[PDB]
């Protein structure tokens, strides 16, 4: 049930008004949520595709990228805006404002939890609960792009192709990377249950070894993450890469991991997946969308509150998006 | 004496050279002819005298002149002696011809990007027997021709293939001086007792190489100085050291030059004073089957890549030397100071055929012919005035391949690009424009704020000066009005294929300071191998030994002057850190080939000399850049104006129009138009309207409230 | 009708004096009328973009009562998108910006690249005269920057204080790219210039 593979028809087409920049789906009812550049989020049910559910304009500038999360029991709806305020809705089938946060002084890329990141240089770290300010960073000497949390551990890469691991309560930079000629676009951690073999009880304590990474330069590299003391090594601080993923004919915009199979989006109308093992194209999805492949997304396999169904969506540049059912 | 000559001197002064080679042939000879017969050697010896008095008298004249020289000189001295003929050669003793000397070669694909290969025929090895023989006669050497001869690749095929003989590779400036003689010879030439100045070998003779000798500047007395001193190196066979004050003799050194003719536009004639001492050849345009076979072996080579097509190579040989005939033949440099036409171009237009061939996908015959007109607009249809010129060219493809065995042929339509894919193949214009309106989207949020346009002929362009980008020694000059935009499109295509952008922070600033930078960036290319594209712009020069730089490097491969010492100690030291004296430095060379690329935004048509230079020419892609076009500009004017709702009483067509018809008056009540005015013109008119359209919006806002009030 | 009148006086007719611009003047309107565009017959930019209170603001430091010089100090304050330029061998415009500001004009001429970085770190208005002996502005003139807001001027980085203005005078009767990106002013009287004022003496 953990390897299914989707057809390589669509199952059927959400048309939006605008350019598709970030997909995220309710893990609890069947339904989806469209954020767009002109600000418009649509959602749509997952089977009545037909009529907007809710057509919301509370952006006044671009939303690059939106996530979501379930509490530990509501959905929190976290969206962004360009003229730097982030917004937290309730979903009843309408959005409810919950809360506004501010902090960021320019435009807003993409959140994490409640965590941000921007163009602004500035690391800001905030509490849903509280609203207030808490931490202020700065991850580089050049501004970061792609970051994620991993119970207590950062990975960052910067635009001067710069990969930094910190720890929240020891506040000191475990190891650097780097390795590529580009920056780089988007980073994720890898765990296990290749990639999510372990190979010593140390790293089973630790959970990651390996790191995905994805550039503009229709490159896929993963990197061993080295051995860390907390306390930084000196001597141990160094990442390396192992294999190198080529076949994009365009950048690479978001990658997407699971079980051994993973899924990555270029601007080159397409939509491949991969094996870790052999490296071989498992399968190439062509002519998605007029315009680029923004953003992918599934049924997050790698958490166990979250059911991975048999679903799949696809965002694009062609004011359209590609939902796949069976 | 009557017939043409360049650098005129007197009949009186060959003498020296005809006589000297003369004797110099008959002491190579002497130790053979004592088995011989009365009749053959007299035929022997009057055969060597003849071509004595041809290749002295006759050497700075072209080859019909040359054909009268021989049939008067037949006639001359009576047909009872051995007959002298173009071909006529003595060979182990036996009357020869040179048609059966030449050797043969087949070299595959993975050479023909190196500039040094050097292909063997006729004329050259003709040439090759005499600098043989005339450098051997201990006599100076003087070759002058018209540009594209391959005077460089002549000289590098003569002295890379001897082993009497060594090359030592100086180019001047526009401001010279003594000590870069001494500075040449100073990495080859050791002092002896110093009394005695000597070549480091002992077997091997060394001789210096310097080109473009009209070059140097006089001063303010009618004289200059470099060619005295050349000509007191190579007739007082000695010189006197400046500091020391003492003569130093110099006895195997040899002194060789390659020169323009006068008439070509900043070279000056020198006096007679200096080519009285030295021999001098007159280098000129090969003929069509020599042409024809240099290129058919180039193809042969091109086509050993792909061979289905391996019979189809005569028939584009012979497309390609006919069309460099009549290419030549429609327009010279009489109408403009760029239309200069050499084998360089042909050679590089062979270059981008290998390029796009090799870094293709799989090839049939109407893609192969549509790539040779692609890269045949690329190269010979790039830095034209006008259209009808354009669609001659085009006709002129078209006969030229019906004649010499369609598609369509014509520029516009021909869209090849190498950044919709990773091969080099036929594209889509929505794709293109689609993925250089998210490429700028991008660039404007992260780098550059400019909130700015994108059309057609900028796309198109940015395809032009990316393909003339992929390629290596790929160097292009952008000339056109101002504020066009060639300094962001430089810097646009840097961004997309990966090179950094560094450029010089200049009077205030000096030779030292621009050479420090220089070597930085040579340094980071050798370590890091670092892609260096560097802006120059017309504040960025001020001396002219900054042009000569570049032209130093640029007609060469490499500068043979600014790396030595040290800095060669430390960049070895760090190259064996990463990694013989020949093969390093041709390796360097091909490095820093790959991994450099100059570019120049020169608005002006120090500048006219800049592109009147021929030498200039050979690794410089000149894009004609020119101006807007009324079309283009009420694409450019529809675009930005869009932005602006103001349609009211459509209207945005007739005022971008209007303002277009305005101009054009202006221009015509008052060479290039600069678009400076009419985006300025714009853009004050977008925010105006903007801003006092908003305040008469909040204005009328009030009114009506009032008007509700009290209504 | 008036916008673009505006728009066009202040971008077009900087260097061309009464005769030539009320021949432009004339010409532009005839083609206004062409492409059937509504405008205003009886309209003058000065009635447009001066304002009394400024003009007289302008006055109290030594503003001519010539309208063409009405019109010179008009476009110079309305090159807001571009950096003004300033033509006048007779200096007088550096004078009456010079006692229009006081000691907000810091009096420079072409040590003066570490002159130009302390102004530029202090938000100093800098006035060169004899212009032609300019190159480390050139990024400014330019007004491109990196924004953090950064000045990268040289080789060292420096900050903008935020209330920096650059104006450049010379008085020779000229680099290309120096010349595009300024709003060139003329100053010169002519046979246009006596006519105009016997006609209104
Ligand atoms: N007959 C030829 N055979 C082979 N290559 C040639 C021939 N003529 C010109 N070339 C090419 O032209 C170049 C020589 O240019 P050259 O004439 O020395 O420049 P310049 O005119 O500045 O002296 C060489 O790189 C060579 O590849
Ligand atoms: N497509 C365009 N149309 C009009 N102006 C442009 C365009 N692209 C760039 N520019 C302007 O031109 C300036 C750079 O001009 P540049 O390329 O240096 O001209 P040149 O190469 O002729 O000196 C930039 O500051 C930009 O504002």
């Amino acid at each position: 049930v953990l390897k299914w593979i989707p057809r390589n028809l669509p199952s059927c087409l959400i048309n939006v008004e605008s350019s598709v920049t970030s997909v995220k789906l309710h893990p609890n009812l069947p339904i989806v949520f469209v954020a767009t550049d002109h600000g418009k989020l649509y959602a749509f049910d997952l089977f009545n595709y037909t009529i907007p559910l809710a057509s919301l304009q509370s952006h006044t500038k671009a939303i690059t990228s939106m996530d979501v999360l379930f509490t530990n029991n509501y959905l929190v709806i976290v969206t962004a805006s360009k003229d730097l305020q982030i917004h937290v809705f309730k979903w009843v089938c309408k959005f409810q404002q919950i809360r506004s946060l501010l902090g960021h002084e320019h435009i807003v890329s993409a959140v994490k939890i409640i965590a941000s990141c921007s163009r602004d240089q500035t690391v800001k770290i905030w509490d849903f609960h509280n609203g207030w300010s808490l931490k202020t960073f700065q991850p580089h000497s050049q501004w970061v792009r792609s970051i994620d949390v991993l119970g207590d551990y950062i990975i960052s890469g910067s635009h001067d192709t710069t990969l930094r691991l910190t720890h929240w309560p020891s506040g000191n930079g475990l190891s650097v990377g780097t390795g590529h000629e580009f920056p780089i676009e988007k980073v994720k951690f890898i765990h296990f249950i290749r990639f999510r073999t372990p190979s010593t009880d140390r790293y089973k304590n630790w959970g990651m070894q390996y790191c995905v990474s994805a550039s503009r330069d229709r490159t896929i590299k993963i990197w061993e993450i080295p051995l860390p003391t907390p306390i930084p090594n000196p001597t141990d601080s160094n990442f390396r890469c192992v294999l190198t993923l080529k076949g994009h004919l365009s950048w690479v915009r978001d990658i997407s991991i699971r079980g051994q199979y993973l899924f990555s989006c270029a601007d080159d109308k397409s939509v491949r997946c991969w094996d870790l093992n052999t490296g071989q194209c498992l399968h190439v999805w062509e002519k998605l969308h007029t315009g680029f492949v923004n953003c992918l997304d599934l049924d997050v396999d790698f958490d166990s509150n979250v059911t991975p169904r048999q679903m799949m969506v696809t965002g694009g540049l062609d004011c359209k998006s590609n939902v796949f059912m069976r | 004496n009557d017939l043409v000559h360049i650098l005129g001197v007197r009949t009186f002064n060959k003498l020296e050279t005809a006589v000297q080679l003369a004797v110099h042939l008959i002491s190579s000879y002497r130790q053979w002819f004592q088995n011989l017969d009365d009749k053959s050697l007299k035929d022997v010896i009057t055969l060597l005298i003849k071509r004595s008095l041809l290749y002295a008298l006759a050497g700075d004249s072209t080859g019909e002149s040359q054909r009268a020289f021989i049939q008067t000189i037949n006639t001359y001295f009576g047909h009872d002696s051995q007959e002298l003929s173009d071909y006529s050669t003595i060979v182990i003793l036996s009357f020869s011809s040179f048609c059966s000397e030449i050797p043969s070669v087949s070299l595959e694909a993975h050479e023909v990007m190196r500039p040094d290969i050097v292909i063997p025929t006729i004329d050259t090895i003709k040439h090759e027997k005499i600098f043989y023989d005339l450098l051997n006669s201990k006599r100076g050497i003087i070759l002058c021709g018209p540009p594209g001869s391959g005077k460089t690749m002549i000289m590098n095929n003569a002295l890379r293939n001897s082993s009497l003989y060594d090359v030592v590779g100086i180019n001047f400036s526009k401001d010279t001086t003594t000590e870069h003689i001494l500075s040449a010879l100073h990495r080859h030439t050791n002092y002896v007792t110093g009394l005695t100045l000597l070549p480091k070998s002992d077997i091997k003779n060394l001789v210096l190489f310097c080109d473009e000798i009209n070059l140097p500047k006089l001063d303010k007395y009618g004289s200059q100085n470099v060619v005295l001193f050349l000509r007191q190196l190579m007739e007082k066979q000695g010189f006197w050291k400046t500091p020391e004050n003492k003569w130093v003799t110099i006895e195997r050194i040899h002194i060789v030059g390659a020169c323009n003719p006068p008439t070509d536009p900043g070279r000056i004639p020198m006096s007679e004073r200096f080519t009285r001492h030295a021999a001098i050849l007159y280098l000129g345009y090969p003929s069509g089957k020599s042409l024809s076979q240099i290129y058919e072996i180039y193809y042969k080579a091109i086509f050993k890549l792909v061979p289905e097509f391996r019979s189809y190579t005569e028939p584009f040989a012979r497309a390609s030397v006919h069309l460099y005939n009549e290419c030549k033949a429609r327009y010279s440099t009489g109408l403009q100071s760029h239309y200069l036409f050499s084998p360089r171009e042909l050679t590089r237009l062979v270059r981008g055929v290998y390029t796009a061939i090799n870094t293709g996908p799989r090839q049939t015959l109407r893609s192969l012919i549509r790539l040779w007109a692609y890269e045949a607009w690329r190269i010979f249809a790039d830095r034209l005035v006008g259209v009808k010129e354009k669609n001659s060219f085009e006709q002129l493809l078209y006969e030229t391949v019906d004649k010499y065995l369609l598609g369509n042929i014509s520029s516009t339509s021909l869209l090849f690009s190498g950044l919709l894919s990773l091969d080099f193949k036929e594209v889509n214009k929505t794709d293109l424009v689609n993925f250089i309106e998210e490429r700028f989207k991008t660039f404007c949020d992260e780098e550059l704020e400019v909130p700015m346009v994108i059309h057609e002929s900028m796309v198109d362009h940015i395809l032009r000066i990316d393909r003339a980008l992929k390629q290596v020694q790929g160097h292009m000059m952008l000339i056109g009005a101002s504020r066009t935009g060639k300094t962001i499109l430089t810097r646009f295509v840097a961004w997309l294929n990966g090179l950094k952008i560094v450029q010089p922070k200049i009077r205030h600033s000096n030779l030292s300071d621009f050479d420090m930078i220089l070597k930085k960036a040579i340094s980071d290319c050798s370590l890091k191998e670092s892609r260096t594209c560097l802006i120059i712009d017309e504040s960025n020069i001020l001396e002219t030994a900054f042009l000569e730089r570049m032209n130093t490097l640029l007609a060469n491969a490499d500068i043979p002057d600014l790396f030595q010492g040290e800095e060669y100690d430390k960049l070895l030291n760090n190259l064996r850190n990463k990694t013989t004296e020949q093969e390093l430095y041709d390796w360097f060379v091909g490095e820093i080939a790959k991994n450099l690329h100059v570019v120049f935004t020169i608005c002006d048509p120090k500048s006219s000399a800049m592109i009147s230079s021929p030498a200039l020419f050979n690794r410089c892609i000149i894009n004609w850049m020119g101006d807007w076009d009324t079309k283009t500009m009420s694409q450019v004017a529809n675009n930005m104006v869009d932005v602006v709702p103001m349609e009211f009483t459509t209207i945005r067509d007739a005022v971008v129009n209007i303002l277009i018809h305005f101009d054009r008056n202006f221009y015509q009540k008052m060479n290039p138009r600069s678009p400076g005015y009419f985006i300025d013109g714009l853009r004050a008119l977008v925010k105006l309207v903007t801003a006092k359209y908003q305040d008469l919006q909040e204005n009328q806002r009030f009114v009506n409230v009032g008007l509700e009030k009290l209504n | 009708g008036n916008c673009i009148i505006s728009s066009i006086y202040e971008t077009y007719f900087g260097h061309l004096n009464e005769r030539e611009r009320g021949d432009m003047l004339v010409i532009l309107k005839r083609l206004l009328g062409k492409f059937a565009v509504k405008y205003d017959v009886n309209y003058r930019f000065i009635d447009y973009l001066v304002t009394l209170d400024e003009k007289m603001k302008w006055l109290e430091c030594g503003l001519d009562k010539n309208d063409y010089f009405l019109e010179n100090m008009s476009i110079v304050m309305n090159s807001q998108d571009a950096v003004p330029f300033l033509l006048d061998p007779s200096s007088h415009m550096i004078t009456v910006i010079s006692n229009y500001y006081g000691n907000k004009t810091v009096l420079l001429s072409f040590g003066f690249v570490k002159r130009l970085e302390n102004a530029v770190r202090f938000g100093s208005v800098v006035i060169i005269q004899d212009g032609e002996f300019f190159p480390i502005i050139s990024r400014l003139i330019s007004r491109e920057f990196n924004h953090a807001v950064t000045v990268e001027i040289g080789d060292h980085e420096v900050d903008v204080s935020g209330d920096f203005k650059l104006f450049i005078h010379s008085c020779d009767p000229i680099p290309i790219f120096l010349r595009s990106r300024v709003r060139l002013v003329h100053f010169v009287t002519n046979k246009e210039s006596i006519e105009t004022r016997i006609f209104d003496i």
